[PDB]
């Protein structure tokens, strides 16, 4: 970096010791200047990228702030998902109508939509109607009996 | 950000820097200025990010007042399939298992009118130690 | 680093030996000195890295300035998301097994009307010895 | 200062939910919602259980695993 | 020297975490995220179990397994 910083001091060096080096042999150099300068990168690769990375930190603060506010945002959000519980919650706490039903409108709609599905589904003790006499049936269907539910 | 903030100065000093460099190459700069300028980018980029996202600050502020709103259609999708549940709830608590159970099989038809849109479904008992094999 | 900390002596060295040396074979090398110059890689680079990393050190200082300002989004995509358990907990704590329960299959619904975009799902029950055998 | 980030939001997780599976059911459930709304970009070959496509119907499986609603039967 | 650096580090994890598996668990989870996050440099067959992809949703296996927030069904 140093001749970076330096190139003033490092051309006017140059020349100065030049200008001698050539009077010697009678040869009075007027001009003697450095015309290009080269490094690998990494020195200056590292020392531009510190203030690369020093203002990167202001370029995320303030993105710092916009996510604390993104995030009433979010706090909107979900109140939504909420007091929806809220009046659901009070709503229900009796027995199992229409949460039983809701699972059976599932049935409907979901099976329904099992359309654009390809499901393969498979079932179980009493679902498609057929244990039709083996006691298993008439016990699971006698729950209409108050007492055999 | 000092190079032009404060470039006044800097092209002054390139100017005047030059002008008394060309003289003794017998060379009269009656003018010198700095055509061209520029940085990096993020140094250069992040500064005017500061002022972009106070305004961003903005923007969010008011998407917000767009989900509020938004966010009234999930509760709403689901508002009547919980009045249905009010009512059928005491409904059929009082009432007994009538349609608790019949509307199971109006199912079985709405159901399997629609399996037949399917064409893989399958079977099988229970009350026996029933165990299951299935097909490809 | 030694031959060029002190160049002017090698080349000089090398110069006047010379010059001696082509007295001798009746040459006056009125001047010499050294045309190319270079070593090996890494005495060469290494000391060069001391000063390289000096300022990789403040990279990294302000590399670390700009994960404190991108760690935030990891604090900000959860945040929300514990509120709502702040809302919710003491609600269904007091209220009871209301929504605990039937967002279950509200669920049911939103789960396999979206499952239908997959198309292997499977199902056996419990309550049994269940005793699982799948498909290919 | 990442994983204070991951600490602190466990604060106030933490102190947060100590009474009852209100949201973290309902959140297995939105869980239920988007994984399997996402599992749309998979190719999931899912297989399942005892009540969860609806259809225990009357087995007494299906109304003990229902009767929940009557309070002592969950 | 090598492993004085496995056993101070075996300290400062020692001393550490002697009360409950908050982190530990955690832990085993952001394996469960990294861990098949490079699963996919992987090509594992994975195969697995009671309740890991959500849907014992009804079961009383699910809901027992679901009650640990219930202070008592855990």
């Amino acid at each position: 970096s140093q001749l970076i910083t330096q190139r003033a001091q490092v051309s006017l060096l140059i020349r100065r010791e030049l200008t001698e080096r050539a009077k010697d042999f009678s040869l009075i150099l007027d001009d003697v200047a450095i015309t290009e300068l080269s490094f690998s990168r990494e020195y200056t690769a590292a020392v531009e990228a510190k203030q690369v990375a020093q203002q990167e930190a202001q370029r995320a603060q303030f993105l710092v702030e916009k996510a604390k506010q993104e995030q009433r945002q979010k706090i909107v959000q979900a109140e939504g998902e909420a007091e929806a519980a809220k009046m659901l919650g009070e709503a229900l706490s009796k027995n199992p109508g229409y949460i039983k039903l809701r699972k059976i409108r599932a049935a409907q709609n979901i099976s329904k939509t099992i359309a654009t599905s390809q499901n393969r589904i498979y079932l179980t003790a009493d679902n498609l109607v057929l244990n039709l006499q083996d006691e298993s049936f008439t016990r699971g269907s006698d729950s209409l009996i108050k007492g055999k539910k | 950000g000092e190079l032009i903030t404060q470039r006044e100065l800097v092209s002054r000093q390139v100017s005047d820097d030059l002008t008394e460099r060309a003289a003794t190459f017998g060379l009269i700069l009656d003018d010198v200025s700095l055509t061209h300028l520029t940085f990096g980018k993020e140094f250069t980029e992040a500064v005017e990010a500061k002022q972009v996202a106070q305004q961003e600050a903005e923007r969010a502020r008011f998407v917000v007042e767009k989900a509020e709103q938004q966010k009234k259609a999930a509760i709403i999708s689901a508002e009547g399939d919980s009045k249905a549940a009010e009512l059928i709830a005491n409904s059929l608590a009082t009432a007994g298992d009538g349609l608790i159970e019949l509307r199971k099989l109006e199912a079985a038809e709405d159901i399997a009118y629609q399996l037949s849109r399917s064409r893989n479904i399958t079977y099988l008992p229970a009350g026996q130690s029933v165990l299951l094999q299935l097909p490809q």
